[PDB]
């Protein structure tokens, strides 16, 4: 097998979507983590 | 150069924590060593605080510590955070050097970082027990009396420096405001030779687990360990709430809540949970100067700890022997502790010097000899013609 | 000897909900933004034999 | 000289140059009772020893001591014992009425002392220091 | 405030030692709460056979 | 600005480790994955066993250990305890 | 820090004597396969520490083919530990393969270094 | 490669402090900013072995430095060494401004330095008239109230921050603690910034008296440039010396050594001479706010100074006038602190508005067109056609 | 930090008035070799600041007798400004001596700097 042959990732791939439903919950989520350093910070 | 790394101040901090190539197999005991940094700095901000709202003086030092105790606003979590974070501060430095010792990590790229460390430790357990004298109990200024008494152990003199150090034969207010003075000042020297820690670190680069060379792969320390710290410092905080709201005075001794009076001294008179094992290696020698002098030797020891050490791969993962030998001596330390926490009578003496002896011994002999049969059995076992 | 324990036991309960949310939440997103490096696979190819 | 002026000014200054004097009462000290007094910085023991303690502290076998010291050398009066409460051992002064001894039993230790408080056992080859006083009648000036 | 002027009326009365300041006993001992508990109720009337 | 030292580890572009070619990598981005795909099955039959690889080195000193305490303790609990009078005296000669 | 000379010198002498050999041979190939970086993929040659200036000199005789093979060996061994996992029972080293590699070297070297140092400061007694 | 830039702390030293390619037409003008440093570490050096034989107290505050004179051995020596220090640091740091003005310091690679030690400035403004607000004396609890209540006429917010800073609402106990503690921590501020400040110049390097590049004749500062510092401090230390043991009451002001009593006090009631320049201007417009603003205007024509002259040639040794106006302003400067000096009557009330907009004439218009009209004189000279 | 240009349109407003220049002009001269650079013997072209780009682009194209002119005058104003004297009155520069030679340098370097930033910000051009 050569370098284009790339191996498979299949295990942790998920639905085939790839658009805005991971970046969203993963930007809400930070969002809330900062709301709660602030508030834990002030 | 981009604006990040062209300017200077901006350059020292991109150098330091924006890029610095630490390997990717690092465990969770580093960031052990960086919560360590951490939680002394935390120290000393909550010292620098008290220190704005503290009174030395003896008709006010109980005063002071009572009017911070219960009033003024958050006063209380004041105090009750200093005590949980000296406790936590040198439970971290006992784990710091057991990954710096268990992973062999005292080796040669870095061996002037273990000399600094080893200062390190000698003076801040010194710090400690001055930040232990300020107290000024019925058993801090107690305990302080009797270092007093053992370091004026010196030969060929022992009146003039004694009281010199001590203030004359009495105790006054000169002699408890310069101690609280120098309690308050050897942490700077503690952060000085941190930031020398630090710059010999960058300097030197960091070992790994496996005992190996890191060139291979490296990673940016921001953006991927960042948040390690982050993560590893909100449980060190979770812990450190946990015993500072539900049981603050746990870690610390019921001693230290008596007003001043070096009169009569309490039943159990016990030092803290950090200083046992040194107690232990001075109870066994049956000297004074000597038992000083010998607790020196068990602090120093680390020193001579490297070059002695002739085992030819690094760290002690991959070898058996090794690693039993050593929990073995981690299991003799915590015994050590936990029998000098008790009271000295048969059979404890015995079993205790036979404890420093094998102490010493190990340090002294035992690497040396196994790390040379492991060398020899991992020659001879690979080759078979 | 201890005037505050209500107050006290109250700030400690607030803040242990506190730290253990950012806690789960420090563990979500360690686990999410090392996912790109913990899963990357080698793959070693001999090279030709010419120095 | 900088650094000798320096330390000058930190080292004692002129009050605490100045030793305290007090006097105790021996008329109300208790048969069975330990009264500790403070002077000067540190603690005195003023102790009524009993009639039988004295020949045990008396009867003391010199080589069971790294330092040969009897009972008279301390103390003057056999009766009273008055003795500054210090341990060269570490410092801190041995618990009243405890110890197998049946002395003194310091307490960051667990070793047992005598009822003359001489030193047993332990990483101390020295006895405990002997102050000096003097007798006015009805009471004794540790000083 | 309390009955002594500051100390003095005290050690006079007691018969003997100093009335230890209660603000702190309950941590200036091992145990705690229930310590003063089993103090003050764990005392018989009457001594040991033999002391 | 001097060079500095001469060290093995630098900064990038010189690590000073061997060179090395035929090594290819493959990553993924974090936002096409499952970010915990896997932690149940690592934190049992990993943790399980690391646990049984490390149970051949740590516990025996521990027991032998606890096994030395606990006789110490012993044998000053039987000392102090109906034996002080006669068997105390002879051995603190 | 410990000469590879002395080890050579002790291994010769183990190696010929027939008792404590036969004694001391199962055992140690039994360490060597309880050791654990026999599962890691790894050989002995890049598990000893290479930092020291000899240590340095001796890998940079090495040919490419070595280098390369170790420097994999390497990555992957930080790799597999990163994940706290093992390979199957595929990239295990075999039992005779962790043959070492780098030993001649090691030995040439010292015994160059040691001689160099020796007669460099060196008297003209007879 | 030496040893000595092999160990990362002696190359550290050597390329910092060893080695340094200093320009070779270099006076004691550059000295003295070594000398001001050395005079800014033995201060804080006597400060700290005062403050450990000292008092935080309100009551016991007054009372320590008395106790200091009267019973520690060598007392008056560390106080009159840390007030003569102090205004001869102020006094230093003047001319070390001064100077960084005439030559033209505050050009392009330098403008990082300009603000660091612009800020330094700003902070040394409060960091002096704070710690004499610790002493409480019969114009000290004067000083601090002025310093606390100018703040009170910012819109919306005039009570809140000045009950911060009160410790309550008015003046009591936290005070004089809070004052004493800031006193005595933002010192270490300084010291982070003039690290900065250090750090930035030995990037860029010094500048020469000439006004052209300097990266032609270089001397190594060890054994070279250590002299002429060694030289000028002695000579500072002999004339400090000779102050302190002989003239003690030349400094200082006689108010301060008189309990805090708002009972009886006399009219002679004016702040520190170092405050006087800074202290006139605020009495010539009559408003409130006005007096804050304009303090802010006469520290910020300080910064504005860069990018505000067009003197293409770097300095004014070689301009005709430029040097004379320069000597106006700086007798308009000490002749502004000497009236402020007196109180307010006819005509020096009138003098005041004028001896401002003199002052503050200069740094904005006066600069620019005497820079044109000098480069056009230039050009006209220098070619025929 | 003044454009030279500017200085340049000026001086050639003021200079072609005969009134002007005839009234200005001596007392420029005075003032120039009363301001002090002249009796070091310095050329007014190695006063001004080499610090902005301007400069570093003007004297890159410099040629190489007067580079080496220059830095010999700068060393030797060095060296004379630390002995505190004075060059002696036969190794100055005269009136004639102090020909511009850095002008042109200067206005070609600067006009396409100026150019370059005037251009770059462009408008529509509505
Ligand atoms: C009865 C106790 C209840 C406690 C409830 C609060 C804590 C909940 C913790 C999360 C739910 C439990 C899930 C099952 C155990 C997971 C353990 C584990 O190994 O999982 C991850 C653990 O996640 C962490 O990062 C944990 C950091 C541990 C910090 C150091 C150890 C401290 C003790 C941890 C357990 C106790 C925590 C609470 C203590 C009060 C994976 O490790 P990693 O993210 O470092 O990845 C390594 C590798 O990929 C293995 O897959
Ligand atoms: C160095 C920067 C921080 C780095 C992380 C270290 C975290 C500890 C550092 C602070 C020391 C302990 C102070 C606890 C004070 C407290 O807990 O007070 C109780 C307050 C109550 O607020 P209240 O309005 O209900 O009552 C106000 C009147 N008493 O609740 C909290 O604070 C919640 C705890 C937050 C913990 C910090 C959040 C994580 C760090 C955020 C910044 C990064
Ligand atoms: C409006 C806010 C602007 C913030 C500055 C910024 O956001 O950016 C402006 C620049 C970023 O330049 P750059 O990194 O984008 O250049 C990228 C390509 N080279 O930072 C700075 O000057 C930092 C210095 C700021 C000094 C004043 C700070 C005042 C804080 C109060
Ligand atoms: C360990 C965390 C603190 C536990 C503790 O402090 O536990 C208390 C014990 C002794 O407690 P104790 O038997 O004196 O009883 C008094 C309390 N009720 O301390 C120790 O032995 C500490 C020494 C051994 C442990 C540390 C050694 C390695 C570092
Ligand atoms: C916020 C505002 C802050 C104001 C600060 C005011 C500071 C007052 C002092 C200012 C002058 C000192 C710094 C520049 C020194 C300098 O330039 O010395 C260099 C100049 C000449 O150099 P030269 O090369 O031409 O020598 C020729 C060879 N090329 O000789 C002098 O000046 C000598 C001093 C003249 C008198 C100074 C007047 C001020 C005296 C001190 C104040 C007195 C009242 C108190
Ligand atoms: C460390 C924190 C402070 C860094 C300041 C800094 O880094 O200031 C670096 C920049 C200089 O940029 P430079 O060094 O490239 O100029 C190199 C060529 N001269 O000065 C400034 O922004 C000053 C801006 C005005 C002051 C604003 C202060 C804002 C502080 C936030
Ligand atoms: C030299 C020391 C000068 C300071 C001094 O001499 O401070 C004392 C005098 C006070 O004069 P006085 O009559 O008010 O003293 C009254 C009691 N006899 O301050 C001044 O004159 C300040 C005027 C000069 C300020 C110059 C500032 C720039 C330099
Ligand atoms: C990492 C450094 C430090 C350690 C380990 C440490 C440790 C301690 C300990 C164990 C105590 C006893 C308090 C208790 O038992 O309740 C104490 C008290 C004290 N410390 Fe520190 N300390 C440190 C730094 C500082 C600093 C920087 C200050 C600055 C002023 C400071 C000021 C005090 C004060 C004022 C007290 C007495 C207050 C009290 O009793 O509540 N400490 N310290
Ligand atoms: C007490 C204050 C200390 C601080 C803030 C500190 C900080 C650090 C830091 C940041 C590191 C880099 C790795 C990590 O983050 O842990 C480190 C590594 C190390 N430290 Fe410390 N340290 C301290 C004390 C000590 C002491 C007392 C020793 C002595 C035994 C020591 C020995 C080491 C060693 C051997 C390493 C090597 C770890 C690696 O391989 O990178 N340190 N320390
Ligand atoms: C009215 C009920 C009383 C209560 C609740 C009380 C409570 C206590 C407590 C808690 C202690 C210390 C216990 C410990 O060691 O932790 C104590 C000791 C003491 N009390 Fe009381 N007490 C009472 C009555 C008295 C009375 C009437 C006197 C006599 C005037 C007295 C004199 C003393 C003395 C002298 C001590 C110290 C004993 C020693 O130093 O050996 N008490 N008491
Ligand atoms: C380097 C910056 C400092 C300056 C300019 C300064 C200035 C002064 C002045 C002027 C006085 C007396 C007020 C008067 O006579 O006019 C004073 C007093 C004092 N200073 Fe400072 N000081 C500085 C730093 C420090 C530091 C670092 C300490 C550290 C402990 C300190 C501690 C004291 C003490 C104890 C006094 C005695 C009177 C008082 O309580 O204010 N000073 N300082
Ligand atoms: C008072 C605290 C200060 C300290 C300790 C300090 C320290 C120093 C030092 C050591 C130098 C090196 C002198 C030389 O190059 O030989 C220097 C130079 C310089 N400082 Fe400061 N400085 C301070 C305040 C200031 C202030 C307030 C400014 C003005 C905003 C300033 C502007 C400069 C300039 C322009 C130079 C360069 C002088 C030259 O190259 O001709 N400094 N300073
Ligand atoms: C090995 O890889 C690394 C690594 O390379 C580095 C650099 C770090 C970073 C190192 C640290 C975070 C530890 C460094 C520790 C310090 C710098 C201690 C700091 C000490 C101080 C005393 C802080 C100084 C701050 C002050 C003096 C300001 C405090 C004063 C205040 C807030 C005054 C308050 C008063 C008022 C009125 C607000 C790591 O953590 C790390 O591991 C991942
Ligand atoms: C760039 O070229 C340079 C240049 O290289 C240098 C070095 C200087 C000189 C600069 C300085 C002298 C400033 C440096 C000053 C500091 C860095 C201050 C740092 C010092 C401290 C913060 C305090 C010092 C701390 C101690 C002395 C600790 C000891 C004190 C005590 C109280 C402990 C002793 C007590 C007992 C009981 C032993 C220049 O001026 C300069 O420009 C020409
Ligand atoms: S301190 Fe005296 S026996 Fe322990």
């Amino acid at each position: 097998k050569s370098t284009y042959r790339t191996p498979n990732f299949d295990d942790v791939l998920k639905e085939n979507n790839d658009a805005d439903k991971g970046r969203s919950y993963a930007y809400f989520m930070v969002g809330a983590m900062g709301l709660l350093s602030s508030a834990g910070a002030k | 150069m981009a604006f990040r790394k062209s300017n200077v101040y901006l350059s020292l901090v991109n150098s330091y924590i924006i890029d610095s190539p630490q390997p990717s197999s690092i465990n969770y005991w580093w960031n052990m060593g960086s919560l360590l940094g951490l939680c002394l700095v935390i120290q000393i901000v909550t010292g620098i605080f008290m220190a704005m709202h503290y009174s030395s003086n003896i008709e006010l030092a109980f005063s002071s510590v009572e009017h911070i105790m219960r009033d003024v606003h958050n006063g209380y979590i004041l105090r009750y955070l200093h005590a949980n974070g000296a406790s936590f501060f040198f439970m971290v430095m006992f784990m710091h050097m057991a990954k710096g010792l268990y992973y062999g990590s005292y080796r040669s790229p870095r061996v002037t970082l273990w000399n600094v460390g080893v200062i390190i430790f000698i003076l801040t357990i010194a710090t400690a027990f001055l930040g232990y004298c300020c107290v000024y109990g019925q058993m801090s200024h107690w305990g302080a009396t009797v270092i007093t008494n053992l370091f004026s152990a010196i030969p060929f003199v022992g009146n003039d420096i004694v009281s010199w150090l001590w203030g004359g034969f009495s105790v006054s207010n000169p002699t408890i405001q310069r101690f609280f003075a120098l309690h308050y000042l050897v942490p700077f020297i503690i952060a000085a030779m941190v930031i020398m820690h630090l710059m010999a670190l960058h300097i030197h680069g960091s070992s790994n687990p496996l005992g190996i060379t890191g060139n291979l792969d490296r990673i940016p320390m921001h953006s991927y360990f960042i948040f390690k710290d982050l993560v590893t410092v909100f449980l060190f905080m979770l812990i450190l709430a946990l015993f500072v709201f539900y049981s603050p005075n746990t870690l610390g001794h019921p001693d230290n809540y008596i007003p001043g009076n070096p009169l009569v001294t309490p039943a159990s008179i016990v030092p803290e949970w950090y200083l046992l094992p040194f107690y232990a290696i001075l109870r066994s020698i049956p000297d004074k100067l000597l038992g000083v002098i010998t607790m020196f030797a068990a602090i120093l020891v680390l020193l001579v700890l490297p070059f002695t050490d002739r085992s030819v791969v690094r760290g002690n993962t991959f070898k058996v022997l090794s690693k039993f030998f050593f929990f073995i001596f981690v299991f003799n330390f915590v015994l050590l502790g936990q029998i000098g926490a008790c009271h000295v009578e048969v059979p404890y003496v015995l079993m205790g010097q036979i404890a420093t002896f094998i102490y010493f011994a190990y340090f002294l002999i035992i690497v040396p000899v196994i790390s040379t049969i492991e060398n020899v059995l991992f020659y001879i076992g690979r080759v078979n013609k | 000897a201890e005037p505050e324990h209500d107050e006290r036991k109250r700030l400690g309960l607030k803040t242990v909900i506190i730290l253990s949310s950012l806690y789960l939440l420090s563990i979500w997103v360690k686990k999410f933004k090392w996912a790109g490096i913990k899963t990357r696979k080698f793959v070693f190819n001999p090279p030709k034999p010419r120095k | 000289s900088t650094v000798e002026t320096f330390i000058s000014s930190m080292t004692a200054t002129a009050d605490v140059l100045a030793m305290a004097k007090v006097e105790v009462n021996l008329a109300a000290i208790p048969l069975g009772k330990n009264v500790v007094v403070k002077w000067q910085g540190k603690p005195v023991f003023i102790r009524h020893r009993t009639p039988h303690e004295i020949q045990e502290a008396n009867s003391v076998d010199m080589s069971a001591l790294k330092d040969p010291q009897t009972d008279a050398d301390r103390v003057k009066d056999p009766q009273w014992l008055i003795m500054l409460g210090i341990c060269t051992h570490l410092g801190c002064v041995p618990i009243g009425e405890a110890g197998d001894f049946g002395g003194w039993f310091c307490p960051c230790h667990g070793s047992h002392y005598d009822i003359s408080g001489r030193i047993r056992k332990g990483p101390a080859p020295l006895n405990l220091e002997i102050p000096a006083y003097e007798f006015d009648g009805d009471k004794v000036i540790v000083g | 405030p309390g009955p002594y002027p500051n100390e003095q009326a005290a050690r006079a009365a007691n018969q003997g030692a100093l009335p230890p300041d209660l603000s702190l006993i309950v941590k200036a001992r091992h145990g705690g709460c229930d310590y003063i508990f089993s103090l003050l109720t764990g005392y018989p009337d009457e001594p040991p056979a033999g002391v | 600005g001097p060079p500095s030292g001469k060290t093995y580890m630098g900064w990038w572009g010189h690590m000073g480790g061997p060179k090395q070619k035929g090594i290819t990598s493959y990553a993924v981005s974090p936002y096409a994955q499952k970010p915990l795909q896997g932690i149940f099955h690592n934190a049992v039959f990993n943790s399980f066993r690391r646990f049984k690889s490390q149970f051949l080195y740590v516990l025996i000193p521990a027991g032998i250990y606890w096994y030395w305490w606990k006789n110490g303790n012993e044998y000053n609990e039987f000392l102090y305890s109906k034996a002080g009078r006669e068997e105390l005296e002879r051995v603190n000669v | 820090p410990q000469s590879f000379t002395s080890i050579a010198r002790i291994g010769d002498y183990i190696l010929k004597s027939p008792v404590l050999s036969k004694l001391c041979v199962p055992v140690a190939n039994q360490f060597i396969n309880l050791a654990g970086y026999k599962k890691l993929g790894l050989k002995f040659d890049d598990l000893i520490a290479e930092e020291n200036p000899i240590m340095q000199t001796a890998l940079r005789r090495l040919p490419e083919d070595e280098s390369y093979a170790r420097a994999y060996r390497i990555i992957r061994a930080h790799q597999t530990e990163l994940t706290h996992h093992l390979l199957p029972r595929n990239e295990w080293i075999k039992a005779q393969e962790d043959v070492p590699y780098l030993l001649p070297y090691i030995l040439e070297a010292e015994a160059a270094a040691k001689e160099k140092d020796e007669l460099d400061n060196i008297e003209v007694s007879k």
